[PDB]
Order: C-alpha cells, then structure tokens, then sequence
C-alpha cells in the first residue's frame, strides 16, 4: 500500500471537504490554513486594523485530525524575497503568522515553495521560526524537477525557448534546494516535496535528487496519460521514477482537478496502488535488511568486548555464508588428501573464533562430503559462547572436537594444523582485526598449511547523501570532541544515497603471510572519476574474500553474494561536504594505522579540494588489540 | 441568500444601469462566494434591497458581465463558470461550471464579440473559451509564474493582454502561430486596462503603485507616475470622450487620472482594500467602488 494525500487550494467547508477526500481513499490532505487570496497588511493603516477573525477556528477539527490528516500550506502571496520592501516586510510577518498557526494547530507537516533562485530571506524567516518555541513540525519544500520557466510552451514569438542543451542550467532546480537547505544549516526538519512535471527531464538531473531527504512526491493530475478505456495511467519512464520513489517510501500527493471526468477521482490513486502492488516482491537479502535502512551503528570492539547470545543467533541464520564455508573446506580436503589415503591421513582442522560452533558443524559436514578424516580444535575467546561449545561437544561432537577457551594469539597448540578456518571479517574486511589475529596464530599452521579464508580485499566508493550526512551530524554527544562523530566509520545498510563512482580496491591481506618483516599498516591513494555534479559526504566500504580457490564471499554490490545479510556496508564520513562538478576526479587517501595496543584508519580527500586528515592518531576511533 | 459575504471582490455596471456584485468569504467557517444584482445602486450592499442573488460553491476571484444577462465567474475551485440571469431577472441560474484549471482562477475577460472569453489562473495557464459551446478551444502555458490579469482587447476578438508574476507583459494574437509577444526589470505588473478608443494604447499598474502608459507599436514606455503607495489592484477607464482613469490600490484608496496621468480625485472612503471600480453608464461623473470593508461607495468626479 502507498501512503498518499490530496493537494487542494480551495476548501469551502473543512468538514465536508475532508470527508469527500477520505471517501476517495486519501490518507491525508494538503490545504491552506488561511484563505490563499486573503492578503493581510501588518504595517500601514487602515488595512492594518482589519477586524477578525483572521482565519477558520481550530475547533472545527479534532486534535487528532489536525495531527494526522492536515498538511498546512503557505499562502502563495507570501513573498519574503520580493524586490519591493513593503511586500518583503509584510510577507515576513505573514510567514511567521502562518507558520506559528500551523505549530499552534500541531500539524505534522507544512508546505513551502521553492519557485525562484533567491530564497535567502525565506530561509532566514523559516530558520528563525525553527528556533522559536518547542515544536516537532516537519517542513516540505515544494520544488519541481523542471523549473516552470523551462516547461513553457514555445509560443512567445519574440522570446523563444532555448532549445540548445545546458547541462547545468537543466539542473538549476536542485541548486535552488541546495542553497536553501545550506542556509538553513541542514535542519532535520526541512525535507523535499518533489514536483513531477509532464515531461521528465534528462536522467542526470533526475539523479541529482538521489540521497536527498525526499518525504513527498507531487503528481499533477495533468501529467497522466489516458488509456483506451479512458482511465488515468503513466508513461513507462514515469513508472520508472515512481518505482524508485516507492523504494524510498515517500508519500504521494495528487494535485490539480480531475481531467478524466468520466471516472471517479480515486482512479488516479488506484493506479498508484496498482503500481505499488506491482513492484517485484522483496528478495532474500531485502527481507532481513528491511528496517535497517540508513540506520547507523557505532564501531564495536571485536576483541575488547564479547558478543551477546542473540547476535550469534541472528547471524547463524545466513543462507549462504556457512554453505560457502562448508564447500571451501570440502574442496581443500580433496586437494590435501588423495583417494588412496582416505583412511591413513587424518587432517587437523582448527576453527579460530568458533562462536557457538556453526563452522565446526560445517567442518564435520564437509568431512562426510569429501569422505575424509579430520581432527577438530575449536578455539574461542568469548567464554560465554565457549559455554555453548562445550555443551555442543559433550552432547554431540565428542572426542573429535577439542574445545579451547582462549585467544588464538595466546594459545599454545599441542600439534600444528593442516587448515585454520576463521571468520573474523568486518564490513571493510580487515576492520575487525582479522589480519592481526591470524598473524599471531600462523605459527601453529604447518609449513604447507591452508588458511581459510586465503585472502580478502576492501573496496571504497564515494557517495552523496545529505540524508546520511545529517544522521552522522546528529551523533554528537556530551563529554567528547564535538566533531568526533565524523571521524569514525559506521556500519549501515546504505539506502537513500548516490554512488558517485565505481568501487575500487583499497586494502588486501593474504593468509598465511610468510613475508619476512610482517607489516599490516597500509597507505593507499585512489582516484574516482565523477561524471555528474554532486556533493560528496563520504565513502562507502565493502569487501570481497577468497575462502578457497573459486569459493568466495562479497558485499561489493557488483559481485554481491546472493541473500547474504551478514554484512552491511560501512560508511566513512567527512567533516565538511565537498562540492564536485561533472568530469572532476575525487582523490581519497586511506591509511591503516596501528601500535601495539590498537589499530585504526585515517583518511583525507585531496581532490578536487583537501579535507582535514580524519581521525589522526585514532583520536576519535580505534579498534583495541 | 439571507446574508452576503464580507469581502466584496468585484463591481460592474450593466448598460441598462443595474449593478452586479461579486463577493467572497475569505475568513470564518465557510469559504465561499455569492453573486448579486442590484437594480438600485444606492441600495447596495444591502441583502434586503436587491433584485437577485445566488450562492456559489466557492469564492469569487474575478467576474464580468457576458453581454446583458450572462455572468462569467472565476472561481477558487479552479473552475470557470457561467451564470444565466432570469428573464424575470429575479433568479440567477448556473449555465456551465467547468473544472479545467488546476488552481484558483484569478482573472477573466470577455472578448469583443461576446461569444468567447479568456481566463488566467495560478496554475500559470491561460485558456480561451467558447461560451456558447462550453469548452476550451485553446490552452496556453506561456508564463512562468501565476497569471495576475488578462484583458481582452476592446474591438479585436483574437487580441488580448496578460501579465504575470514572471514579470512578463504579453500581447496576444491567436492569428499568429506563436500567439504571444513580450512587451518590455520593472516591478511585477498587476493590473491591465486597454484604452477604450485608441486600440494601440494600454495602461498597466505594478506592485509598487506605479501606473504606466504604453504604446504597443512604439514599446518605449511613454509616461509613468507614482500614483499609489501599494500594489495597483485594478484600472478602469471612464466612458468619456476624452476618458478618465480610475486607479485602485491596496493602500485603501482610489485615484482618478487624466490622459497625462495627473491626479484629479482621491478618496480614502475605504478602510480596507479597494477591489474594483465601475463607472455609471447613466451618470458619467458617478463612479462606484467596492472594498473588503464591505462598503459600496459612490463618487462624484469633477
Ligand atoms: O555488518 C554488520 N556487522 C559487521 C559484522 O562484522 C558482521 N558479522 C557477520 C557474521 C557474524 C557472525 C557471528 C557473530 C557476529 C557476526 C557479525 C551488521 C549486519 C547486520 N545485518 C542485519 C541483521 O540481519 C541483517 N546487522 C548489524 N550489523
Ligand atoms: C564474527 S565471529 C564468527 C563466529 C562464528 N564462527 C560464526 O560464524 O557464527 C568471530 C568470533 O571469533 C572470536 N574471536 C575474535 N577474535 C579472536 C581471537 N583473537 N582469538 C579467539 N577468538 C576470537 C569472537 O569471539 C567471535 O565469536
């Protein structure tokens, strides 16, 4: 189902009108709070002293109805950026009045127009209103895909419509919004109500609106094509945009009068409900991911802290990771022990970081698959899960599995291993200190011993998302650096965002690492070709890993493992947003750093402009060893 | 109706001498409109002493006489509607009501013939109407902001003016394949009036209270004066041989100007916005103005 409402600029009887639109199936109504034509004077007499009442009474609707059903609309005559001073001052006062009345009524949202380039004073007055009184209201900026000036019929003989292409000029509508929200200092209370015209603009200017706080889409009745049965429909490319917007879970606003007079009004709405019913049902990944969209998770301590019982439980339900791990061992055994040796050569397998034991069972299922004999050690640092392991081992596995309750970096092994199996990976591959762990463990791997996984690689891609930039910004806490929130990565199912260039490999680690002077510190420079105008807010992190040979896992979108919800992407924010023009190159630098006690990332942007070096020294975030 | 709405929007004298009134309710519980005929001009605006009256579903932004018994109404509902006057002239009945605009219809004008009309709305469009057949023959999206005022030429059926908050003043001619022509940043044009004799001359008032005199074929702004302190709401020429110009504003005042735009008369009679002005067909020195102060005032012009 879609959440949707009716736009109106004419309300004769509030009680009747709301009834009619509710019967039509609309969840809410966009209406004016004062009469749209009722210009009011605030400064000079006699108009100043106009006898009231100034508008309708609040008593006409229930508190609940005001809170849930009514979206306020700024009077169209209110023009805070007029060239005329008198009009400017009056609109100022008028805007405050109307806004305050919305707040007084407790309306959930209130609409305001962006229909010209200069909205500087409108932004001021809005901003000032936001910092007066304590209210929760949301503000929807009505802004169209195509500026009304660029939609006009080519009918002014002496002033024709420029038919030449202007790449930036066709994007001018986004800049209207960008300037406005920048002036308003990215308030979480100012969102976008995007108007969709009859002719969709080129794809690039549509894409501009990716990562933007779109709460509403506006569909004028006029944009609807009619089918051979006389019913309202939309073009194939209009449907495209509707599907995109559906995923973004926006509310839909139907504006304008009925232009398909033969059928009831709910027909327009019925088409949206039809389109909503028609989108492809959620995939395996999207069933588990749903509810996590653009939700930020702080860096956790894989070593210094212990995972809760339910954390293990959720991740144990992965439909692919364990199957993949089983296969990786299965292939490795067959390679390590020939058919004629299937009873003379028993393979020593060590699960390093066993958790509650699923990789142990995966090792047992792989032995019976390959018809080979294995001896199992199950090493785990988390004494709490070591409870589950020892209970598994006594009740089920028996003497085949030795359970070891310690850190792998510390354990003194009775025998060396044929194969060390581990899953110590973060969203950015090595950000849960898998390299450091397996490094201090490879001394008890045989000189020809296989490590699973064999290698892993991190990937980075620059992103634009004013939404997520705002989420990070809101992560300021007392008693720490007021900007520390920007100098740490966040695990997040990135959703309302725009990838600005293709992911490129960042850091790679091999296991085993028999390199003489073992060093896990890194420094990598990356150059990202960007071919759209945009605003950079950070870098998305992904990883790929080779378990064994052609058996792999990936969260890198291009090569993503199907249905694998175990890892969300990571986000490296930047303190200040960076404007990027079409054709420019974003150059980022990432360092992996460490001392004996902790490991951390440091990063910076060097092109098109320089950022501050982020998290220097690990002042905001480190992972403890 | 037993009660007339507080906000008087328009006032027009018929050729026989009767007075038409458009009224809107811009505040209170119900936001609607009403139409009124007053065969006694001095009896206005009293509900008890009227010849006819009727409730409209929504407010009245603009209206005009269509001939002698037709009333063309620009509604808040986004509809243009025609009201037919009784042959008894005691009843007012709806003829057509067409929801064709997407926002408040803010301005209407009847073309010289009297069978076609032009409407301007906040939806930014301008539409051409066949009043006989009740349809839209032409729909023009020429402007970039809401259309403030449309004025049909006095004598040519295919020619009219329009002005909008997009700062454009458009001379129209539906005979050209590209109908509109831009007449040349001054403050936004708000009101239009053709010269009632010289079909090549018109006046326009801006939001800054300045009335300007324009020649179409010359397009070099001849003459202008700072008539008002606030936005010029309307402009109406007198039936006189050498005509006077009535100038109404939001400064709650009326002005009468000669053809050289010098101030002759001024009336503070209104204590709210002056909304329309109509000259008497019978006494050519008698001018009637309506306001939002619900006053109907009659002026003696020297
Ligand atoms: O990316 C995430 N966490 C980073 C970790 O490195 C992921 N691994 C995954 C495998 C695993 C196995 C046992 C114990 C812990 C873990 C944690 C993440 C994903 C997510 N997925 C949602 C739960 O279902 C979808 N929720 C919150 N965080
Ligand atoms: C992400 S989990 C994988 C758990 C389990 N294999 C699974 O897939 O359900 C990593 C596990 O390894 C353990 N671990 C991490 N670092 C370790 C170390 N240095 N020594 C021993 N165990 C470690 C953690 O306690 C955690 O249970």
């Amino acid at each position: 189902r879609v959440s949707s409402g009716r736009d109106l600029n004419c309300v004769p009887e509030i009680a009747d009108t709301l009834g009619a639109v509710a019967k039509q199936g609309f969840d809410f109504l966009c209406m004016p709070v004062f009469h749209p034509r009722f210009k009011r004077e605030f400064i000079q007499e006699p108009a100043k002293n106009r006898p009231g009442p100034q508008t309708r009474s609040d008593l006409l609707l229930s508190g609940r109805d005001w809170n849930t059903l009514i979206v306020g609309k700024l009077s169209p005559w209110i023009r805070p950026d007029s060239k005329v001073e008198k009009i400017r001052r009056n609109s100022e006062a008028a805007m405050l009045q109307e806004l305050n009345f919305g707040a007084y009524l407790g309306l959930p949202a209130f609409l305001l127009p962006l229909n010209q380039e200069d909205n500087t004073n409108l932004a001021r007055v809005l901003t000032n209103h936001i910092h007066t009184g304590h209210h929760s209201s949301m503000f929807w900026m009505r802004v169209p895909l195509v500026a009304p000036e660029d939609l006009r019929d080519d009918i002014i003989e002496n002033a024709p419509t420029t038919h030449t292409e202007e790449y930036s000029g066709e994007e001018k509508t986004w800049m209207w919004w960008h300037n406005f929200r920048t002036l308003c200092d990215y308030s979480k209370r100012i969102a976008v109500a995007l108007e969709i015209g009859a002719d969709l603009p080129s794809n690039h200017v549509i894409d501009r609106w990716l990562g933007e706080p779109i709460k509403a889409a506006i569909l004028p009745t006029s944009i609807f094509l009619t089918n051979k049965k006389g019913f309202p429909v939309l073009s194939k490319m209009h449907q495209r945009l509707i599907f995109r917007l559906l995923k973004l879970e926006v509310q839909f606003i139907i504006t304008g009068t009925n232009h398909h007079s033969e059928k009831e009004f709910c027909s327009y709405l019925q088409y949206l409900e039809y389109l909503s019913q028609n989108r492809p049902p959620p995939n395996a990944y999207e069933l588990f991911a749903k509810g996590y969209e653009d939700y930020l998770q702080s860096p956790l301590q894989p070593l210094m802290d212990n995972l809760e019982s339910q954390t293990y439980e959720v991740f144990e339900k992965d439909p692919i990771k364990y199957s993949q791990y089983q296969q990786a061992i299965y292939k490795c055994l067959l390679d390590r022990v020939p058919e004629e040796e299937k009873d003379t050569n028993v393979q020593v397998l060590m699960v390093l970081g066993a958790g509650r034991g699923p990789l142990v069972n995966a090792s047992l299922r792989a032995a019976k698959q390959a018809d080979r004999r294995i001896k199992l050690y199950a090493v785990e640092k988390n004494p709490n899960a070591v409870v589950t392991l020892e209970n598994w081992q006594f009740e089920e596995w028996g003497s085949q599995v030795t359970v070891v309750s310690s850190d792998m970096r510390e354990w003194v092994a009775p025998e060396k291993a044929d194969i060390i199996v581990s899953e110590l990976l973060g969203s950015f591959a090595d950000n849960e200190l898998s390299p450091e762990c397996l490094d201090g463990a490879q001394h008890f791997l045989k000189d020809d011993g296989v490590s699973i996984p064999g290698e892993y690689t991190s990937f980075l891609a620059p992103i634009s998302s004013s939404k997520l930039y705002n989420e990070v910004r809101a992560c300021r806490e007392k008693d720490r650096d007021p900007e520390a929130q920007f100098e740490m990565p966040y695990v997040v199912r990135l959703h309302n965002f725009h990838q600005l260039s293709a992911p490129q490999p960042c850091f790679t680690f091999s296991h085993p690492n028999r390199d003489p002077m073992i060093d896990n510190n890194r420094y990598c420079t990356l150059e990202f070709p960007v071919e759209v105008n945009t605003v950079l807010h950070g870098f998305a992190g992904y990883f790929e890993t080779v378990l064994y040979q052609d058996i792999t896992l990936s969260i890198r979108p291009e090569t993503h493992s199907p249905g694998m919800f175990s890892w969300f992407p990571i986000l490296f924010p930047i303190k200040q947003p960076i404007t990027v023009r079409e054709g420019q190159t974003i150059c980022v630098r990432f360092w992996r750093c460490s001392n004996s006690k902790k490991v951390w990332y440091e990063w910076a942007v060097t092109a098109p402009v320089c950022s501050a070096i982020h998290n220097p020294t690990g002042r905001s975030y480190t992972i403890g060893l | 109706p037993a009660c007339m709405e507080r906000q008087l929007e328009a006032a027009r004298y018929r050729s026989d001498g009767a007075l038409l009134l458009g009224a809107s309710s811009l505040s209170g519980r119900c936001w609607a409109g009403s139409l009124w005929l007053f065969k006694d001009p001095c009896a206005a605006p009293n509900e008890g002493f009227c010849s006819a009256g009727v409730q409209t579903e929504a407010g009245v932004a603009d209206l005009t006489w269509v001939g002698e018994r037709g009333i063309l109404v620009a509604s808040d509902s986004g509809a243009v509607e025609l009201w037919e006057l009784d042959e008894n002239e005691t009843l007012i009945v709806s003829k057509f009501c067409k929801y064709e605009h997407d926002d408040i219809v803010s301005t209407v004008s009847v073309l010289s013939s009297g069978t076609q009309a032009v409407s301007g709305s906040k939806d930014i469009c301008i539409k051409v109407w066949d009043l006989a057949q009740q349809v839209v023959l032409s729909s023009y999206r020429a402007h970039a902001a809401q259309v403030t005022c449309v004025a049909a030429s006095p004598h040519k059926d295919s020619v009219f003016l329009s002005c909008s908050e997009d700062n454009r003043i458009l001379l129209w001619d539906t005979r050209c394949p590209k109908p509109a022509s831009q007449i040349g940043p001054g403050y936004l044009p708000t009101s239009l009036a053709w010269h009632p004799q010289q079909s090549e001359v018109f006046v326009f008032g801006d939001e800054n209270g300045t009335v300007s005199l324009v020649d179409t074929k010359s397009t070099s702004c001849v003459l202008s004066s700072a008539v008002h302190s606030q936005c010029v709401t309307g402009l109406v020429f007198s039936p006189h041989s050498v005509p006077f110009l009535a100038s109404l504003s939001e400064d709650c005042s009326l002005a009468v100007l000669d053809s050289s735009l010098s101030e002759l008369f001024r009336s503070q009679a209104h204590r709210d916005f002056v909304r329309d002005a109509t000259w008497s067909p019978l006494n050519h020195s008698l001018l009637t103005t309506v306001g939002w102060d619900h006053q109907v005032v009659h002026h003696v012009v020297p």
